[PDB]
């Protein structure tokens, strides 16, 4: 098997820098290889074949090179719309007709941006059937490392609630988060002040969003 | 215009059997080539198999051969990935793709999700998130389904503008469950209707709940 | 150190040799495809017969069979069966 | 029965192989004499790259010493040693123009 | 005029040396080259020694290699060979022949007759063939001698018209003894003066017998 | 060692007819091949090179033939000075510069002839040194086949006799033939008639030759 070895796994780089990714295979493929960007939760698209030739419709900034081995992805101007993951592709047919890399996590750095925070309660519809799910929303907010923490009457919480967060935005570069508090109704029917207290490097002023029932 | 269409993908107990098909349109399938991809959850790309109909040549990926058949209808311009014998490590997103120039791929598939496990089948429960009291934000909680994916859009498709669905979370009872969030003005509520719409394709589950800020 | 003239004359005699045939020679209609490898090891007339009047020319020939990969591009590849002519036997003849 | 891809491949890609030399080619100069054989067994540089865009060259070259007999009409002839060029490793290169 | 001239042959003692001389004229012996080429007795004939003086080269036969040597006086416009260590099978005739086109000799020496034995030398005793009483017969009978040749001639060249020379006989005796007869007219006898030139150079014996009519 | 094989070994054809001489290479020699004519006593002559040419100043009747190994010297028509072995001979270094054939004597065949017969007594000068020769003489005669047989005193003879023929002649193609009777003086002053009884194809009579001391 042809072993296409990715460097780095994961980076960021800030808006117009140069990016350099790059692909060493095992056993000379020739000029024999591809470069595709997967955006999240999206299929792959074709950015560079035989190393170094631009497919149609492609911008410029992405550019294909080779070093007899070492093939390297080169993003000249990067821009917010790139962050994705970049894969490269070997084939010449050896025993399979081709082979990929583990992938290369490319991640925007942009300045530093504030939550706007929000709460919600549960939903009368939602403890009809027995549960009580309250949300903490964080919005457009950067960098990614955020800690949320629930209080119920002034009591912390342990492993009931959960986060997602939204996969960096490919206009201003931003994320945004859920933390999702999940209670039993005879549970949540037992308190009277739900809190979720937002730190971030953002905001000087650890800030609260709070509500009564 | 090019474009690859699949379809087929779902739910299957270990040891079961499972049918893709690629549909091709806007270019001669008979004159060109096939391969099949697939992308296991947060992993990266692994070649399955590949289909040149013109020559009736075939050839599969090692850890498939045997178990896996393509074929290709040259009259339905369809590509089919029969997949026999699932196992857990089969569980991945599967995309066909055209072949380009000595190698590579030009036009992907938007993929389907085949998800080998053994666990039943759970439709969703969808809940409102209320706005409360500048900038009001509100959304869908869809609850406690299996498996993946569920599809949710706000008026039909006619709002896009600050909206935040979030990845599916996995929770202890192995069901997954996720929010769907929006942000809107204050002002436009009362006025605007803001509906969700969940749609779970593998229990044809199709719910429509209508968010507006309750009483008081 | 150095080789006997016996040696070189008999090694440099007409007799079938591994020779390395581009398969573009050998198939020329076919040009939509690219051949990987573009060349295989046949066995072909090659060598001296000493002598301007004299051509080293096959005998008994035979077929070998050979898996190679064939591309078209912009449209699919695969590993065909391609043969090729090959020399078992070869003599010294006039031009 | 059938040669497999991975054979053929492997055994048809640039590397030095026995080849039958013409000893003129090499020697064209020396036009009086008849050469004795004729042509000389020699390791070149054959094969292919499985490319348009490149060439199967030598990189490290050596020298064979051979014992040729040359034949000089209606005067002599004598076993003469003579060097050959020889390739000792290949390696595929672009097209030089 | 082109001609070789070979030299130096004779009787030897086995394990005996023996050098022969082969004196070219006529064409430049430094530009060309020479063979020896031996004949023994009734046997056809094998390749000796070749020398090509203008590289240098020489070359012998296996028989040979290691006890004989050629060479050549490019000065002199003469090829040699040294012929050491002589075997009873090294008895022969030896010519040295120049070299024509890719091979092949065009030009032979008269060959020279080496005679390796280890018996004496004896010159021959000659005693004339008186004729008696149309066509008269006389000659010579030369016995007992050797070793090989013996050149006979009558009245110094001068006389060839109905001459045999036979060939010699090897006796019991292990010596040679051969005739030469001539024809003559009856009456030219008395007349005409026939003396026979008898010459063996191995033993610088020349002998001039006049042959006539006993009294009666 | 490459080995040329003439064919016939001996050989007599008449006056004007076609000869044919072949000589047989054991592997492929290329037209590298020559003839020679050794007569006897004299070194050889160069008929014909690279296998069919004519060497300056051979008769045109001598030609050279080739068939792919098979060498064919022939004589188109043969006469009486032709009469010599026939050498073939393959160069083409190959360890030996050059190897030879074995040979083919050629004969001529004429008429038959019978011979003028001599006897000669022993010389007075012979006599003193203690030997006696008597030498019958057999002089110009066709064929070679001849029986010569010694009567002392009409008593035959036994191994005390030697005889020596001459080589075929280049004008006339007839032999002549020596016979030598070796006795004592003892042995010869012992008996009064001495004589050779010549038998021939040629003459009718086997005719005697004798004399008396």
């Amino acid at each position: 098997d042809i072993q296409m070895t990715q460097s780095p796994s994961s980076l960021s780089a800030s808006v117009g820098d140069r990016v350099t990714i790059t692909c060493r295979a095992s056993q000379s493929v020739s000029s024999a290889v591809a470069w595709y960007q997967q955006k999240p939760g999206k299929a792959p698209k074709l950015l560079i074949y035989s190393a170094s030739s631009l497919y149609s419709g492609v911008p410029s900034r992405f550019s294909g090179s080779r070093s007899g081995t070492d093939f390297t992805l080169t993003i000249s101007s990067l821009q917010p719309e790139d962050f994705a993951t970049y894969y490269c592709q070997q084939y010449s047919y050896y025993y399979y007709p081709f082979t990929f890399g583990q992938g290369t996590k490319v991640e925007i750095k942009r300045t530093v941006a504030a939550p706007s925070v929000f709460i919600f309660p549960p939903s009368d519809e939602q403890l009809k059937s027995g549960t009580a799910s309250v949300v903490c929303l964080l919005n457009n907010f950067y960098p990614r490392e955020a800690k949320v923490q629930w209080k119920v009457d002034n009591a912390l919480q342990s492993g009931n609630s959960q986060e997602s967060v939204t996969e960096q935005d490919s206009k201003d570069s931003t994320y945004s988060l859920s933390s999702t508090l999940t209670l039993s109704k005879a549970d949540y029917e037992k308190h009277k002040v739900y809190a979720c207290e937002v730190t971030h490097q953002g905001l000087s002023s650890p800030v609260t969003k709070s509500f009564n029932r | 215009e090019v474009q690859l269409v699949e379809s087929g993908g779902g739910l299957v107990q270990p040891g079961g059997s499972l049918r893709l098909s690629c549909a091709a349109s806007g270019f001669n399938f008979s004159s060109s080539s096939i391969h099949w991809v697939r992308q296991a959850p947060g992993k990266g790309l692994e070649w399955v198999a590949y289909i040149y109909p013109s020559y009736s040549y075939t050839s599969y990926a090692d850890s498939v051969k045997g178990r896996f058949t393509i074929s290709a209808d040259t009259s339905k311009n369809t590509a089919y990935l029969q997949m026999n014998s699932l196992r857990a490590e089969d569980t991945a997103v599967y995309y066909c793709a055209r072949y380009y120039g000595t190698g590579a791929m030009d036009y992907w598939g938007q993929g389907t999700l085949v998800t080998v496990s053994s666990a039943s089948t759970k439709g969703p429960s969808v809940f409102p998130l209320a706005p409360s009291s500048g900038t009001a934000a509100l959304g869908c909680l869809v609850k406690d389904y299996f498996p993946e994916p569920v599809t949710v859009s706000w008026n039909s498709g006619a709002l896009t503008s600050g909206v935040h669905t979030f990845p599916a979370v996995l929770q202890s009872s192995g069901l997954y469950s996720l929010s769907s969030v929006v942000t809107v003005p204050s002002s436009s509520l009362g006025t605007q209707t803001y509906i969700c719409n969940v749609n779970h394709k593998p229990s044809n589950t199709k719910v429509d709940k209508k968010v507006e800020p309750k009483s008081c | 150190e150095v080789v006997k003239f016996m040696d070189v004359y008999q090694r440099s005699y007409c007799h079938p040799i591994e020779t390395l045939v581009d398969i573009f020679q050998e198939y020329p209609d076919e040009i939509e495809y690219i051949f990987k490898p573009s060349c295989v090891p046949l066995m072909r007339c090659g060598g001296c017969c000493n002598d301007e009047g004299l051509e080293c020319v096959p005998t008994e020939e035979s077929n070998i069979t050979m898996q190679i990969m064939r591309i078209k591009p912009h449209q699919g590849q695969h590993i065909g069966e391609m043969s090729f002519l090959q020399h078992n036997k070869c003599e010294c003849r006039p031009k």
